[PDB]
């Protein structure tokens, strides 16, 4: 049975604090990466070149989290209308509900408009998606995460 | 001259996808004669059982269908149409990944038991492996006028400031505690939350004065 050194004298077999560094979010409908525009619009795109993907999540409790860019430092939010843009200030309209679901692709709920289940999914083209346009069911609101750069 | 029956739908190369679940890569084409269909892995030959779980691939339907991925299957898969007139090929990019829909992990030991002069200044640590979006936190078991454990069966403690910032190691979770008056012998523990269920460890800390035996 091979294996290495490393895990073998590792005292913890897994990435410690590896929540902290910064990830992609991709999404299941179309091939994006979620996008958080320099002016501050939200968008998809493939380009695993595009300076405006690495996101940089965190809870202050359990479940909620930040989606945050680490290019600028736009928190991520969601309108009234169910637009998502990218407050420079930290603000209950910048505040996510994560969950993994059986499909393992992850959701994310505008926390605050909640109880209407807007999403954070982007539609096919890569455009984002109105909220109230969601469905829980749809490709377009599953995420996955990936690595900043490819393996 | 072959030529892709479907480009519209070819410009999605990526395939982020979950584990254990069966991938479908293809690319429609035609010609005269029919053109052939090429694979390759990485950049090169694609074997009919390349790797484990082996594959299926109806070089009819242009597809390579693979089950149960992993991992290790991470790889730009590619597509070769050679025909006589001409010989036309897109790859498509693959990844897999493994989630780990369970509670923060916490690396054993850690905290660990230890112990300070007064006016010492401490550190507690903690690795969280935690695909789900982890909520650290540092408990004191704090003992409300005169028990430990309050009618909820469960122990009295209180959040704790922080006491500093990151520093140190971004893949670590310290706690620093500083003029450790003979008031901070309780108990901590690091309590790491999670959308699915909590996790955590403790440890204990003592401090005496300045001689000893």
């Amino acid at each position: 049975e091979i294996t290495t050194f490393t895990a073998l004298t590792e005292k913890f077999n897994l990435p410690p604090g590896n929540y902290k560094k910064p990830k992609l979010l991709y999404c299941s409908n179309g091939g994006h990466f979620l996008r958080i525009l320099p002016d501050g619009t939200v968008d998809g795109t493939r380009d695993r070149s595009d300076q405006h993907i690495q996101l940089q999540l965190s809870a202050e409790s359990v479940g909620e989290v930040y989606i945050k860019s680490t290019e600028t430092g736009q928190y991520l939010a969601m309108d009234t209308d169910g637009l998502l843009y990218g407050s420079q200030t930290p603000n209950e309209e910048c505040l996510f509900l994560e969950r993994l679901e059986e499909n393992h692709y992850n959701t994310y709920i505008s926390k605050k408009h909640a109880e209407k289940n807007w999403f954070v999914g982007l539609k096919k083209n890569g455009s984002c998606k109105r909220g109230p346009r969601t469905h829980y069911g749809q490709k377009a609101i599953l995420f996955l995460p990936l690595p900043v750069s490819s393996d | 001259a072959p030529y892709w029956t479907r480009p519209e739908r070819m410009d999605k190369k990526l395939l982020a996808v979950p584990a254990a679940n069966t991938v479908r890569f293809r690319c429609p084409a035609a010609g005269n004669p029919t053109p052939s269909i090429s694979w390759l892995k990485n950049g090169r030959e694609f074997r009919g059982e390349h790797r484990i779980g082996g594959i299926k691939l109806r070089h009819q339907q242009w597809s390579l269908v693979m089950e149960s991925v992993v991992p290790s299957d991470r790889g730009n898969y590619t597509c070769v149409v050679e025909n006589k007139f001409g010989s036309i090929r897109q790859t498509y990019t693959l990844d897999v990944l493994e989630r780990s829909p369970h509670r923060p992990i916490l690396q054993a030991g850690l905290p660990a038991n230890q112990t300070a002069v007064l006016g010492s200044d401490v550190e507690f640590h903690c690795k969280v492996y935690s695909d789900a979006q982890p909520h650290i936190q540092w408990l004191k078991h704090v003992e409300v006028n005169g028990s430990k454990v309050g009618p909820d069966g469960t122990p009295y403690v209180t959040v704790l400031k922080t006491a500093g910032a990151n520093t140190t190691d971004k893949e670590l979770e310290v706690l620093s505690l500083h003029n450790v008056t003979f008031e901070d012998a309780g108990e901590y523990t690091c309590l790491a939350g999670n959308s699915i269920g909590f996790s955590h460890h403790s440890a204990w800390l003592v401090v005496l004065p300045a001689e000893e035996e």
